């Protein structure tokens, strides 16, 4: 079939 | 700065507020695999047979704009920082393909140090507005944090037919356009 | 019979070459090419057409960009940002327009600037002292400039300072004499270095 | 009222394919980076003051700190054995080699035959010039690497030639999509 590809995950500073 | 063989940039998030402009791209050197659309909930490809061969999740990509949005939100108001200035950005006009008249050819208008990535590109033919043909790409970024974007034209080349490429930017006092003509080679 | 102009390292350059000065239709100008070559006392070192696009030595250039408008006010100028002290030599233009056509030509001299001080170091509390800042440039300059501080307030010959031949002393140094003192030199073309040194007073 | 910009990506930095993996991600505000993470760090880093309770306050969530030391292994060595070994590691472009001159009007005319190379990728190549048979570098001038944005790349050479009769002037490159070296020539 196929390859799904894979994000950078970001992240959250508080406020 | 730093080396190795190939590099993968996966993930660009960018939000300019304002206007909630948002844009999530994937690329490798130098070179974009495909972006995600905002608003259509959907996954462009700069070529087809790659996204005939891969997928990716448009999810995870809001996700990230969701996150940078709320991150600015928080650092536009912790911080009494000024604006960056507007950096004037700088073209060339130049072919795919050799030039050949009487032959199909592609047009391409490269302009980098394009800060901040909020800028119109046109095309004049003749010193006409023609919107035949023109792919608008997304912006790039290189390692000094400025960014460069594409814009492509599919003409007819002929001595009698002069082209240029239209800037409106921001930071320009005056918009630029660079004329190219083929009579002149 | 080609002219020969200076250049000191450390500080970009200014090469020009406009077209006398006639008021002339944009359009017409950007129709433009331009070619610049040069040989040591390099061959095709940056080329550009109309189109922009920058074409030259197999090496990449040091930063040596032209004024985007001045390509649109009639204006045909090299801008190296570091005075590399191996450009010198002599360089050739090569402008061509569908209409006329000019190709200007000149020299490039290195003269690397410097100010030397005579007591070499630090000054005790009461000494003379000199310096001499000059580029390597046969010809005298024409006037001679100094100045005091961090905020460049010009030093005048007065009963503690002397100056001639673009020397300068000072024969007791009072601790109130320390910080940085530069000068500002001038030609018969207009060439003005503006070394500065911080002098170090006891 | 005032205009801002943000700016978040994450770099994948690879060594001989596998053998040695290098993870690195920004956070960018303003053209201005913040907080960054290095595989080679294993936390979060502050590039400036404002940042600096930013990268503990990751560095306090001990789950969230080893997803990203665990994205090295699932998201840059994964895509690049996975997808990229599927996609762009197997994506090759032969060039496209012209000869033309302008600015020649007569037979025997000092000039500078320009030889154009365009669409082809990836960008590991290089332009040699070749007069009857002897590669030729003085007075040799060239575009520099010259990105089409649509997974090609360009570069244009010229040589300044002397028109000597009997003569031949031969544009060689050599790339690695390209299994053979192509020449092409060019005569009075
Ligand atoms: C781009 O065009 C839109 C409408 O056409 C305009 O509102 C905007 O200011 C333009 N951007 C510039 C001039 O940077
Ligand atoms: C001192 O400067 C003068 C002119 O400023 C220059 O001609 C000379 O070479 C310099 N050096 C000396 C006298 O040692
Ligand atoms: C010296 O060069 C120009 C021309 O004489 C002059 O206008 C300028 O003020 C001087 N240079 C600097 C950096 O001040
Ligand atoms: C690169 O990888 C190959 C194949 O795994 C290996 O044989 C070679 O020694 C490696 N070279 C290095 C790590 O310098």
């Amino acid at each position: 079939p196929v390859s799904k590809m894979r994000m950078a995950t970001p992240l959250l500073m508080q406020a | 700065d730093i080396e190795a063989d190939h590099v993968g940039t996966y993930g660009i998030s960018v939000y300019q507020s304002p206007g909630d402009i948002g844009q999530y791209t994937f690329e490798f050197d130098g070179d974009e695999l495909f972006y995600v659309d905002l608003d259509k909930k959907e996954t462009v490809w700069m070529l087809p047979e790659f996204g005939q061969l891969a997928s990716f999740d448009p999810q995870g990509g809001l996700q990230n704009i969701a996150v940078v949005k709320h991150n600015l939100g928080v650092l536009t108001k912790r911080s009494n920082s000024t604006p960056a200035t507007n950096e004037a950005p700088q073209a060339t006009v130049f072919p795919k393909s050799p030039v050949l008249l009487g032959q199909p050819n592609t047009l391409i208008c490269f302009v980098d140090n394009i800060f901040p990535p909020v800028i119109n590109i046109t095309w004049l033919r003749n010193s006409k507005s023609v919107a035949d043909g023109v792919y608008e790409t997304s912006f790039f970024v290189n390692r000094d944090y400025s960014f460069h974007k594409l814009s492509y034209l599919t003409f007819i080349p002929s001595d009698d037919d002069i082209y240029d490429c239209k800037v409106e930017h921001w930071g320009l006092e005056e918009p630029v356009l660079k004329h190219w003509e083929p009579e002149i080679p | 019979e080609l002219p020969v102009v200076w250049a000191q390292e450390g500080a970009p350059v200014h090469l020009p070459c406009s077209l006398k000065s006639p008021n002339l239709d944009p359009n017409f100008l950007r129709r433009g090419g331009v070619i610049w070559q040069h040989q040591p006392d390099r061959y095709t070192v940056l080329s550009v057409a109309p189109g922009g696009l920058r074409s030259g030595r197999q090496p990449l250039h040091p930063h040596v960009q032209l004024e985007e408008r001045g390509l649109q006010r009639g204006d045909f100028s090299l801008w190296l940002r570091p005075a590399l002290r191996t450009d010198a030599g002599e360089y050739h233009a090569t402008v061509r327009l569908p209409n006329r056509a000019l190709s200007c030509s000149l020299r490039l001299r290195v003269g690397q600037a410097s100010m030397i001080a005579s007591p070499s170091g630090v000054l005790k509390l009461s000494d003379w002292v000199l310096l001499n800042c000059s580029f390597s440039r046969p010809d005298r300059p024409v006037s001679v400039h100094w100045f005091q501080g961090q905020n460049r307030v010009p030093v005048y010959n007065s009963p503690r300072h002397f100056l001639a031949e673009t020397f300068l002393l000072l024969p007791q140094v009072s601790p109130l004499d320390s910080g940085t003192w530069g000068c500002v030199l001038t030609y018969r073309d207009g060439f003005n270095v503006s070394i500065t040194y911080n002098l170090k007073v006891l | 009222e005032r205009h801002f910009v943000y700016q978040f990506m994450g770099e994948c930095y690879f060594t001989n394919g596998t053998q040695r993996i290098r993870y690195v991600t920004r956070y960018i505000y303003n053209r201005e980076e913040y907080v960054r993470y290095d595989s080679d760090v294993g936390e979060h880093r502050a590039v400036t003051e404002l940042g600096r309770p930013d990268a503990e306050y990751w560095n306090s969530q001990p789950e969230i700190l080893e997803r990203t030391r665990a994205e090295l292994d699932t998201v840059c060595r994964h895509n690049y054995e996975g997808p990229e070994t599927h996609t762009s590691l197997r994506r090759l472009e032969q060039p496209n080699v012209v000869i033309s001159l302008s600015r020649t009007e007569a037979l025997n005319h000092h000039n500078t035959l320009v030889c154009s190379v365009t669409d082809f990728y990836p960008a590991k190549i290089k332009v040699r010039w070749f007069r009857n048979g002897q590669e030729e570098t003085v007075g040799v001038s060239s575009t520099q690497l010259i990105r089409n944005g649509d997974w090609t790349f360009q570069v244009l050479v010229m040589l300044e030639m002397t028109p000597r009769r009997g003569e031949v002037y031969t544009c060689h490159v050599e790339h690695p999509s390209l299994k053979s070296p192509i020449t092409v020539e060019w005569r009075a």
